[PDB]
């Protein structure tokens, strides 16, 4: 009794000892279940072996582990709360959840903690079935507990555990009783292992997956792997089983593996226990090896997903079953020959993206439903891979990819970023234990699952002999699949494929020890024979992804550029409610949380509700399985598909002159993988009418399949066919001037230059004012996060774009009257303007303007622009106004329908698009510039119309107040309706977050641009 | 504090019976270190102040089992403890045989548990430490080589715990030294998990 | 050598194929290679003796070629040509008769050399067993050694009997071996197998 107290118990400070990762916790192995009926496992039924303990708990919270008093270990609290488990504590309001993305939580001095230490006790009061009792064993399973807990049973003290993202069993038969029974876990916010957890995500903790009992029998199955090989062209697949049992060995036990294709047995062995002569001393009495022969299997893969259910038999030799295990198997074979990664015999092109486990609502809880939603919209993207980001996930997560067609990259929960320099922990010997069981333990769960290709050693700890040390050993246990690492340069001896974190295609970028070589410059070191396979690439943050197809072009050109990983997929973003009670997305400090990195928990494709952002369509296009070159009138489609044929694949095509279309037609898919098919398309027409010509190609798939319905466009193209110019040709305005203002009227159209300022200040239509602003010059833009682009929050950079801007005064810069001139014409009015923008008398910008006003009402602007050589090139060059009107529709013809931009607009098609203009908004959790639409031709707002070559922007928020305001939720709709018209703009970059990367040619570097547009 | 410094509490987790634990509270390893104050010293390799050996004569008792040692060892010398030589094999004194065995183990094989019957030696040396010592730096213990696991105990509080038999153990002893007079308590495990590692063919001590 | 051997286990890998095992036997290398790196006598690391072939023994073998590359590391476990060791370290492989086992065969050792893809060393660990009247043969292995460029010596079983002194009746000293002392199982005098007498009085073999 004394020494199952919280003053013993606690004494020791397990959770401040890296040499004590747990205590009393049970081997790691793969799921079980404890079938006590084939057909049950065979079917993967429900076992009422393995009973869940999710539901209801009672809480209390405590400040620190000491606080915790002596009475919780015997009775509930009268304090404590009910709550469901599992669940995270920060989601409950008990303290506050804290994003910091590099810098460690708390204070750095390992192994040590601060006494402050908030704590989360547990308690259930269950029910124990005396069949239960009478036999057998009878364990506890944490599927994942964060950071660090003890546990107890009935009042006497279990065990302790560590690692937050694996598993932790205990065995509780020595501790139940008839009845009644209760357990208590004291759960730790901070301990030594998290050091090994500094991973860029929101720093939460509680009982956060689920928490289940398992009974198994005495003698039992304490293990199995299954291994598969293969004959030269994959016809002939042998299937290696190995099985391991806990218990009494006795002569009469058997082992029974049959392999099963849906309903059919394809394979089966039985065999005695004990296996070869090991060495000198001889051989495994209770492990038994299984071989067994399958004929022409079928293969798995990310495009069919094949698989077989194997089932594993502890019976006796008279036929009496004793326990059954199963686990589903798939045939497929991953190796790097000759500096490519293959799968079954085929090079991968990986389209993979980083996933942390994340949902606004219930933190880092994952559920079936998140996770399937996930994946239906990854394969719809045209994904095929996904990488688990710096930790083991949910055990459910693997399965699912194993059914719907992922590649996985499965990483060890280690990560150390916090540490100077960075491999303190990862090159010391005393922490060797703790990073051996992260990597260890991983290994042991997953081996069985065939999404799993490659393992991952964990995220940014340096390098150091322990990492050797780890891949060293897993190449031993595990020779069937990978061993990648990016810490320390990205191409260490712990890698088996070069794993660069955001290295561009054609820049390099040469740091101290680690540089980040071009990627293509990285392939031809001198020595340099592996794969490269970007771990993390394009990052996502807010408006971003400009310079993707770069990538895509290089790794389509070059064999060892075998793709990379997104970072990422979903923004971590919370909820939190205002007075009114209306939810919010809130971002790092909007908990009052300690130091944190503000809106960098936002990089994903997706918004936290799995809402898309426009730069997933560009990551779809580029991605695309089907490629496409128009040699007229032929189209010639390849498929990238390496193991499918094209079944279930119908080419629509069009034609059209403004769409307005012309012609179109319909032809089935039947292409090999890698294949190539010509399309004729037929006599396509030639109208003799103006304007240009665009021919459009769509994939599309009729049949519905596991994962997309019926209509799913999975890939197009767009091309220009042919252009007829415009040769053809078209009262008189009358002016009045005065002192203040040039005054024209034609009808009943007014418009009027103020000649102080010399912009159009109003125009008439009947008597109804147009404008609340006057049209005007603009060369800045609400900062994108990569123009602002300070990875930490104290950390400040000159050298980012936003900095350049303020400093060189491009938003406060004033403009000044160079000349205002007017003049009749025989049939027009020519208005001629100059303006300066200067800062501290240093001339930026220098515009000059002439406005025609023609008899038929439409008024012709042109626009010349000189820009300072020694001034930062600005963000855009356009006009800007804010009209009147607020109108229900937006139409246009150009690039569409969705975002785009310079950097980023290869998705879009050329076409007649109408939006309500709601949907010409990106509402992004931090306001920018957003919503810009390329290529256009033409644009028809309310009334106006607006012709000529040109980039536009729309909605009811100014520029002024997207750069005020921090979250999207403090934005309010202005009186009218902000006008941007661009001839010219900057490119977003996007190669990362944290240091200007647009490329030189999408800058606006040129000194002198021109560009027309006609308003009627 | 007394409580957690106690045999029961000390015992309960029988740390020698598994093969997670295989210290406690012992510092990290290093080249052989003598801390001269001195260069000329140090180059001629004389010997130093600050390197004390505490070689000589200690007292011993020996038990059956971990669980039959007294209380009252933990604060004062047992009257039936003798004084022996130290270092030493307690086997060459007469206390308990020496065993040799080539292959098989000398316990029943079934890691990591070891027999109950596991013979126990407890050592103690009173000692006297200068003040200059106590008033500033680190003191610290070291155990060249203790067979085969270890428990370790400075004027009644619990140090730490070691295990492998051929290596050095080093303690911090800075915390629970006082001026004059002091007290160190061994209590030395003939079999532990680390024993499952330690089946070399020769004489068993 | 590490202080690692599981000699007795059946298989005698099975401590050193576990990973819950490895915390265990990586702090006994460790601590061996932080203790004595700087000592020049030290030319090889070993990983231990006779505890079969595992995972742990791969894992603590490149974190020995990480830490310290200035020193080759051997293994005698699983075989004595394993990936765990730099030197090809046999134990009593004889010169010109193969000892066929299963699994873990003892190849003579001028075969050994020429096997399809070996190019390491070879430097016996252990041979010529010095039991009493003994090293009959040793000759032939140092002719052996002296033709052959790859064989580079070895290392005798070996220097001093382990004898322990008891007394009689009248006080007299004689040398005791295994199950005189009433010894739980033991195995009699196969602890003398040295070149020199307990008191380092040389047998005549030496
Ligand atoms: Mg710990
Ligand atoms: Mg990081
Ligand atoms: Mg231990
Ligand atoms: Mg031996
Ligand atoms: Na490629
Ligand atoms: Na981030
Ligand atoms: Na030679
Ligand atoms: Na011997």
């Amino acid at each position: 009794m004394i020494t199952d107290s919280l003053a013993v118990v606690l004494q020791r400070r397990d959770w401040e000892n890296p040499g004590v990762t747990q205590l009393n916790r049970l081997a790691a192995h793969p799921p079980f279940a404890s079938w006590r009926n084939s057909e049950e496992a065979r079917t993967d039924r429900p076992s009422q072996q393995l009973r869940s303990l999710n539901g209801e708990w009672r809480f209390a919270w405590f400040p620190a582990p000491e606080a915790v008093p002596e009475s919780w270990l015997e009775c509930d609290l009268p304090e404590a709360d009910t709550v469901v488990v599992p669940s995270n504590w920060q989601m409950h309001g008990y303290d506050a959840p804290i994003y910091t993305n590099v810098t460690y939580p708390i204070t750095v001095n390992p192994p040590f903690v601060p006494t402050e230490n908030p704590t989360g006790c547990y308690s259930l009061t269950f029910n124990v079935d005396e069949s239960w009792l009478q036999e057998g064993q009878t364990r506890i399973i944490f599927d994942g507990v964060n950071s660090a807990f003890h546990l107890w049973c009935n009042g006497r003290w279990v065990g302790y555990g560590q690692d937050s993202r694996l598993p932790s069993e205990f065995d509780l038969s020595a501790f139940l009783r008839a009845g009644e029974n209760r357990l208590a876990v004291m759960v730790l916010r901070w301990s030594d292992g998290s050091y090994l957890e500094d991973q860029d995500m929101w720093r939460m903790s509680g009982i956060f997956r689920d928490v289940s009992l398992l009974h198994k029998p005495t003698t039992q199955i304490s293990d199995f792997h299954v291994a598969t090989r293969f004959n030269d062209d994959f016809s002939r697949a042998v299937l290696e089983a190995e099985v391991q049992m806990c218990g009494e060995l006795r002569d009469y036990l058997r082992v029974t593996v049959s392999l099963w294709q849906g309903e059919t047995q394809v394979a089966s062995g039985t065999a005695p226990f004990g296996g070869e002569i090991i060495d000198e001393r001889g051989g495994y009495a209770d492990r038994v090896t299984l071989r067994l022969n399958v004929e022409n299997p079928k293969l798995w893969s990310a495009e069919i997903p094949n698989l077989y259910r194997a089932v594993v038999e502890l019976h006796t030799a008279d036929g009496t079953l004793i326990e059954a295990e199963a686990c589903d198997v798939g045939f497929r074979e991953v190796r790097i020959e000759n500096g490519l990664l293959l799968l079954n015999g085929k090079p991968l092109l990986i389209r993979g993206v980083n996933r942390h486990e994340h949902h606004p609502l219930h933190g880092q809880v994952m559920d079936e439903q998140t996770m399937v939603q996930d994946i239906l919209l990854m394969k719809q993207n045209n994904f095929n891979a996904v990488r688990c980001s710096h930790y083991p996930n949910h055990p459910l997560w693997y399965t699912l990819c194993d059914r719907y067609g992922l590649y996985v990259v499965d990483e060890a929960n280690i990560e150390t970023h916090g540490m100077v320099p960075m491999n303190r922990l990862t090159d010391d010997p005393r922490w060797l234990p703790a990073m051996s069981e992260r990597v260890t333990r991983m290994v042991q769960r997953d081996r069985n699952h065939p999404s799993v290709i490659i393992w991952s050693l964990g995220n940014e700890s340096g390098h150091g002999a322990n990492h050797d040390a780890l891949y060293r050993w897993i190449k031993s246990v595990d020779p069937s699949r990978p061993v990648q690492y990016e810490g320390g340069g990205a191409d260490t001896t712990a890698t088996d494929i070069i794993c660069p974190m955001y290295a561009r295609v054609d820049e390099d970028q040469p740091f101290p020890a680690v540089p980040k070589w071009s990627i293509k410059k990285w392939l031809s070191l001198p020595g340099e024979t592996r794969p490269l396979i970007l771990c993390e690439y394009a990052h996502a943050m807010g408006n971003s992804l400009g310079g993707f197809a770069k990538y895509w072009q290089a790794f389509r050109q070059y064999p060892r550029l075998q793709g990379g990983f997104v970072w990422d997929w979903v923004d971590q973003s919370l909820i939190k409610y205002d007075e009114n009670g209306n939810p919010w997305s809130a971002y790092g400090g909007d908990f009052g949380d300690t130091p944190n990195d503000r809106q960098f928990c936002m990089n994903g494709l997706v918004f936290a509700d799995r809402t898309p952002h426009p730069a997933l369509t560009e990551a779809k296009h580029q991605q695309q399985f089907f490629q496409f070159r128009l040699s007229g009138q032929t189209i010639e489609v390849t498929s990238e598909y390496l193991f499918r044929h094209s079944d279930n694949e119908l080419l629509h095509w069009m034609v059209a002159l403004d769409g307005k279309p012309l012609a179109s037609g319909e032809v089935p898919l039947d292409v090999a993988p890698q294949g190539k098919q010509l399309i004729e398309l037929p006599e396509l027409p030639q109208p003799e009418s103006a304007g240009q010509l665009w021919l459009t190609v769509r994939v599309v798939q009729p049949n519905a399949t596991a994962w997309s319905e019926a209509g799913h466009i999975s890939a197009w193209q767009q091309w220009r066919l042919a252009e007829n110019l415009s040769v053809t040709l078209p009262a008189i305005p009358h002016l009045t001037t005065s002192e203040m203002d040039f005054c024209i009227e034609l009808g009943n159209k007014r418009w009027q230059f103020n000649r102080q300022s010399g912009f159009l200040s109003q125009m008439w239509i009947g008597d109804k004012k147009q404008l609340l602003t006057p049209l005007r010059d603009q060369f800045t833009r609400a900062p994108l996060d990569n123009d602002i682009g300070v990875s930490e929050a104290t950390r400040i950079d000159p050298n980012a774009w936003v900095e350049r801007w303020k400093a060189a005064g491009h938003y406060q810069a004033e403009a000044a009257l160079l000349q205002c001139t007017a003049d009749t014409l025989a049939d027009a009015v020519l208005i001629t303007t100059a303006h300066a923008w200067q800062h501290q008398g240093k001339t930026l910008f220098i515009s000059r303007k002439t406005y025609r006003i023609d008899g038929s009402g439409q008024m012709a602007i042109t626009v010349d622009v000189e820009v300072a050589s020694d001034t930062p090139h600005p963000a855009r060059i356009g006009l800007n106004c804010q009209l009147a009107q607020v109108a229900e529709r937006v139409n246009w013809l150009g690039l569409g329908p969705q975002e785009n931009y310079p950097d980023r607009l290869t998705a879009a098609c050329f076409d007649r698009w109408d939006l309500p203009l709601s949907d010409m908004y990106t509402p992004y959790v931090f306001p920018s510039e957003n919503g810009l639409r390329c290529g256009t031709r033409e644009l028809n707002y309310g009334p106006h119309q607006w012709r000529g070559d040109f980039q536009f922007n729309i909605s009811r928020y100014s520029q002024q107040q997207l750069m005020e305001t921090s979250h999207r939720h403090l934005l309010h709709a202005e009186e009218g309706t902000w006008l941007n018209i661009d001839g010219f703009h900057m490119g977003i970059g996007g190669d990362d977050s944290w240091s200007p990367s647009v490329s030189a040619e999408l800058q606006l570097s040129a000194g002198r641009y021109h560009y027309q547009l006609v308003w009627c | 504090t007394m409580i957690t410094d106690s045999l029961a509490v000390v015992l309960q987790r029988r740390d020698w019976e598994n093969p997670g634990v295989t210290q406690l509270n012992r510092l990290a390893a290093h080249p052989p270190f003598a801390s001269w104050r001195n260069s000329e010293e140090a180059r001629t390799d004389r010997p130093s102040q600050q390197l004390r050996s505490l070689n000589g004569e200690w007292r011993f008792a020996w038990f059956p089992a971990p669980e039959a040692v007294p209380e009252s060892w933990l604060e004062c010398d047992l009257p039936e403890a003798d004084t022996v030589v130290v270092p030493s094999n307690w086997q060459m004194h007469g206390y308990d045989a020496p065993i040799y065995t080539n292959v098989t183990y000398p316990i029943t094989v079934n890691p990591p548990f070891v027999p109950t019957e596991n013979p126990t030696g407890c050592y103690s040396l009173t000692f006297n430490v200068d003040e200059s010592w106590l008033q500033e730096g680190q003191t610290r213990i070291i155990f060249d080589g203790v067979n085969s696991a270890f428990h370790l105990w400075c004027n009644g509080r619990w140090v730490g715990y070691g295990q492998d038999s051929r290596l050095p153990s080093e303690f911090d002893l800075s915390a629970f030294l006082r001026a004059g007079e002091n007290r160190l308590a061994v209590m030395v495990l003939r079999w532990s998990d680390g024993s499952y590692l330690e089946d070399q063919d020769m004489w068993r001590m």
